[PDB]
DNA sequence: CTGGAGAATCCCGGTGCCGAGGCCGCTCAATTGGTCGTAGACAGCTCTAGCACCGCTTAAACGCACGTACGCGCTGTCCCCCGCGTTTTAACCGCCAAGGGGATTACTCCCTAGTCTCCAGGCACGTGTCAGATATATACATCCTGT
DNA sequence: ACAGGATGTATATATCTGACACGTGCCTGGAGACTAGGGAGTAATCCCCTTGGCGGTTAAAACGCGGGGGACAGCGCGTACGTGCGTTTAAGCGGTGCTAGAGCTGTCTACGACCAATTGAGCGGCCTCGGCACCGGGATTCTCCAG
């Protein structure tokens, strides 16, 4: 008998693979030395982004009556949120189109 | 301060007593508790009543309790030392449930097991092996510990 | 036969989380996964620049925390860190 | 007849493209003119179909992106038809020359 | 006398064994026995020699 | 609307701390909670809806740039017939 | 083998003009036709040239999905979904 | 008599002028109160070198030059000469600052 | 503890006449002033905001050279001559 | 009493110090093993790159009558070379200045 | 009593090759100093990224050609590179 | 459009200072010589996918007429900005003094690399059903000319 | 403003289908136990640069006044671009067929990490004078108003 596995992971309460994450960590030569503690808060960060993405994303689909996250909805999703804007202001989605607005010189006015 | 919501929850179990378990404060100290449950019906442990003990951290209801059995049982999902391996102890968390809830979950592990996370390997061993000698072990040792 | 590795489960998992009953298209999957790798390189480069500008030799959450606050804006890095330290404490509580 | 006033249906089509996420330049004549580009710095190269996808979805993003630039740099000329003098004038502002 | 873990101080006389001291830390705290070890059960103080006012340390829950 | 015009005090009780509303925010999910229970429990454990487990990450970090976390009317409310 | 340099005329007038409908343009000049596809094949040739030197270094003969992905990544225009 | 130069002439020859010299143009002091002034609202009671404060005057001033380059250049296509604040607001959009 | 406010000001007219006029700008506007106010203290405090992060990763309260190198290198505005 | 010692930069007739370029290399964590050529092949881009920004700064200083380089010659240089002025295009230089330069429309006609 | 580094002495050898008459200021050695390491930096990042994307685990002169081929624009890169094959060259001819 | 006053700019020369340039410890980081494991070079084999072609449909491109709205020029106003003089203020320089904190050295010890063994979590592969697309016949909002 | 006609545009219902959510076998990468060693935390000390202060000079900022030129609204005119309709044309699809090169595996060896011993190249210090700043003064140019 030795024990049973429990996943890092799991310890944290996470759902990204920390074991996975540290071994990117040490096989990316990004320094020497790798601590205990970064893995397990680096995949938290993760999750956090990815989750704070997908709940965007999954209200723009169910705004359009879907039940499939497209890539139209998580362009969607990103340029409306002020600060993922600004966070993935030079990444270009495929498939993902621009957000709808006219500028309003060039709507029609008159009487 | 937890010490309001800890009275208030004891008013409210005094107020709704449970049927075959039962706990409460075993001295001034609202943080240490005793909880008291008997064994479910249709269960190897049925007949035998067990003993549990409560730590309140001080950030209650935002933080879990400590809580572990001073009955010694047979369970794959409990270690020797009476821990309880339980989501709503480690992750499933709410401030908003009940101590009830958890003693009725805890009931339900001790008539469904989860040798998917257990405690001592050979228990869940035995649970998924021979689930007749499972039953058979732990009605002798509830006889001989919780009776 | 190579085995390649994505974190199309774990985005999965995350989206069962999140919304309960909504799926995801293949080609949006594929996005996620291109955002998770892009991110996790941006935090692992700035903490290893942090670590040799510090003469240090080792990446610590201490590393991670200043990396996350440079990089992300505002309430949404308050909010990371927050995640972050958390997780941190329940890992080392067990 | 009938006969819309210009101007409505540009708007139209405003909202149409906004609204879709199709490729808007054809696959073929854009594939010869990648296949054309590519030629000169080296011979008889070959493209993965989505190598292809890839550079044809950045380009239209570009283009996109320059042309909402020129739009407001149009409209802050007090004008609401884009011509080149706008196009080079964003160009310069972005650092692209 | 004195003992320190590394923080209740302090505890027992050199006359408990790890057992009672770890069932004392639980009352006094609610950190639990096992969890997770003492790092310098059946074993004492005086076997492993320990002194008062001696840093101890204090896996398995999981 | 919290209900009500007249949140008598087992209404105007937080659903956490059980205390007087103090600067209550409502959620997303039209859960009513105190400042004091808000700002603890969102960092606190998961930064989940304790009631109905709705997520409020985005909802909140809507509001805190805005500065539109606590419901003035409500609170308004409060103090006109309690203290 | 014969690729001749015909093809710069391939990107047409009501595709540009679909282009600049997409962007939000109004109306358009005729001199943009000329201007837009001057600037296209100058982006072009910067993110080839880039994606050809990747393969050469890499010492194939086709051009991959992630060449492309590099190159553009490495003049600030990162790319979802192809890897 | 009194005599007056066109308006516009000297802004010429102090455009050649300041164009020439590379000293810098904002007075030390007052950009020092106004760096300590902003840094006091991420932590209190900080210290800061003498040449960090001179690299954050530099680099202040040069990014400033930059933006007006642009904004001129804006003002100019709108055929105009005098810049006025909607050209800078172009130019800070154009540039993606904003 | 010596707290002090309204710098701002500091930058005075005449100095951000300077700055125009290096620029090459002719003719300046009344309300350029208070813009230009407005865009240097947004980019100083996007600057200080990652070198004071700089300094305090490694623990001492003396923000240095080369903190303020790194904070504008890492926002794409490299500046030499600071070591 | 082996042998006279070389420097790698000798050996290469170069000027920028091999050996201090390979271990920068080394020590730097751009990848585990670090090629025998590629500290050569550095050291020359890099000296070539200097001699390049060198000359034209040189010129800039002679034809403003001057014997010692300071950082406004070296704005002049750079701006004026089309190549390191997109090389360096992000580039912020302490005591440069700018080009000399003014809008036609703004002269006086 | 720390000994810091620098490429001072191997800039004024390079500038007196050039220019055999000509002075330059301590705070221009100082930017030559900034430039130096600048390109380095960004020479040997895009080294390291090629290295990791072809699978590979050795940084060669191979991988040099092309991140300087990637960096420099057009007939610099093309100096560069015939400068820099030169004196690898040489160098492995003795 | 052609000259003179004047204001600014440029240019030459004598002067004094201090930072660039050179010299000298001197030590430590570069070099040199071995050894040893292995990352990569190279041959070989497979089969995936890229290239080439043809044929039919038809949607999209292309060309033409028109007339209307928009770009562009002109003109007058007037108000806001520039040039300038006078007054005011605080930046700047020199200097002294206190000490807080940055920069070293020692030491120890705890955290992380490395190795080993075991197993389950994630990957490759099927698979069937349902979210979504497409068609069609609606209601319904929208524009545009005439009133 | 208004009304009706023509025209897109959103809506509901029906049906297909293929892409996804799921399941299973499996294997290799993650977890566990262990030891060893050096990276870093902590303490202690030193002194250097930061902060704070003061007084005097004066360069720079603030204020004000007049006037002029430029921003701006308006207007008129021409043209070129959007809108529509009819007539080409390759894009697109689909299908088939071929093979070049991508991808993998198996060797084997040249090469780069590693370590120990040796010394001299670069860092620090220490100078010294000359390139450059400055001050004054004469010479040139450029602007502007009267003509
Ligand atoms: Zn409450
Ligand atoms: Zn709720």
């Amino acid at each position: 008998a030795r024990a049973k596995a429990c996943t890092r992971s799991s310890r944290a309460g996470l759902q990204f693979p920390v074991g996975r994450v540290h071994r990117l960590l040490r096989k990316g030569n990004y320094s020497e030395r790798v601590g205990a503690g970064a893995p397990v808060y680096l995949a938290a960060v993760l999750e956090y982004l990815t989750a704070e993405i997908l709940e965007l994303a999954g209200n723009a689909a169910r705004d359009n009556k879907k039940t499939r996250i497209i890539p139209r909805h998580l362009q969607l999703a990103i340029r409306n949120d002020e600060e993922l804007n600004k966070l993935l202001g030079r990444v270009t989605i495929a498939q993902g189109g621009v957000l709808p607005n006219i500028q309003a010189v060039l709507l029609p006015k008159k009487t | 301060m937890a010490l309001k919501r800890i009275n208030k929850e004891l008013s409210d179990l005094a107020r709704d007593p449970p049927a075959q378990s039962s706990a409460g404060p075993v001295g001034d100290d609202m943080f240490h508790w005793q909880a008291t449950i008997m064994g479910p019906n249709d269960s190897p442990y049925q007949g035998g009543v067990f003993f549990l003990t409560i730590h309140f951290p001080t950030d209650y209801p935002f933080k879990p309790p400590k809580v572990a059995f001073t009955t010694r049982i047979y369970h794959p999902n409990i270690n020797s030392n009476g821990s309880i391996c339980l989501d709503i102890l480690r992750s499933q968390w709410s401030p908003a449930l009940t101590i009830s809830k958890v003693l009725l979950s805890i009931s339900s592990l001790l008539s469904d097991p989860n040798p998917d996370d257990p405690l001592v390997p050979e228990i869940a061993r035995i649970y998924k092996t021979d689930r007749d000698k499972y039953n058979r072990i732990s009605r002798e040792w509830t006889q001989k510990y919780a009776m | 036969r190579s085995r390649k590795e994505s974190y199309s489960v774990y985005v999965y998992k995350v989206l069962k989380q999140v919304h309960p009953d909504t799926g995801i298209s293949s080609k949006a999957m594929g996005i996620m996964n291109s955002f998770v790798n892009d991110i996790f390189e941006r935090i692992a480069g700035e903490a290893s620049r942090l670590a040799h500008y510090n003469k240090r030799s080792t990446i610590t959450s201490r590393e991670i925390q200043t990396a996350v606050r440079l990089l992300l804006p505002g309430e949404l890095a308050k909010h990371a860190v927050s995640e972050g330290t958390k997780a941190v404490t329940k890992y080392t509580s067990a | 007849p009938h006969r819309y006033r210009p101007g409505t249906v540009a708007l139209r089509e405003i909202r149409r493209y906004q609204k879709s996420t199709e490729l808007l330049i054809r696959k073929l004549p854009f594939q010869r003119l990648v296949r054309e580009i590519a030629q000169d710095f080296k011979t008889d190269l070959r493209f993965q179909s989505s190598a292809v996808m890839a550079l044809q979805e950045a380009s239209e993003a570009y283009l996109v992106g320059l042309f909402e630039d020129t739009n407001l740099s149009a409209i802050h000329a007090k004008r609401v038809t884009i011509m080149p003098k706008d196009i080079q004038l964003a160009r310069r502002i972005r650092g692209e020359r | 006398m004195q003992i320190f873990v590394k923080t209740i101080t302090l505890e027992v006389e050199p006359s408990d064994t790890i057992e009672n001291v770890k069932a004392k830390i639980q009352d006094k705290e609610g950190i639990p026995p096992d969890q997770q070890r003492l790092i310098f059960d059946g074993r004492t103080l005086s076997d492993y020699n320990i002194q008062k006012e001696s840093t101890l340390h204090l896996l398995r829950g999981c | 609307l919290p209900k009500d015009a007249i949140p008598s005090l087992s209404e105007c009780q937080c659903g956490i701390c059980m205390e007087i509303l103090v600067e209550p925010v409502t959620l997303p999910c039209n859960h009513t909670l105190c400042k004091p229970c808000f700002q603890s429990t969102v960092e606190k454990a998961s930064l989940c809806c304790p009631f109905c487990r709705r997520r409020v990450s985005s909802w909140t970090r809507y509001h805190t740039r805005r500065n539109s976390l606590v419901n003035v009317e409500l609170w308004t409310i409060i103090q006109k017939h309690y203290p | 083998r014969k690729v001749l340099r015909d093809n710069i005329q391939g990107i047409t007038k009501p595709a540009i003009r679909r282009l600049a409908r997409r962007g939000g343009v109004k109306r358009i000049s005729g001199l943009i036709y000329e201007e837009t596809r001057g600037v296209l094949k100058v982006f072009l040739e910067n993110v080839i040239r880039d994606a050809v030197t990747y393969t050469e270094h890499a010492k194939r003969k086709t051009v991959t999905a992630m060449d492309v992905v590099y190159a553009l990544k490495r003049q600030g225009r990162t790319l979802y979904g192809f890897g």
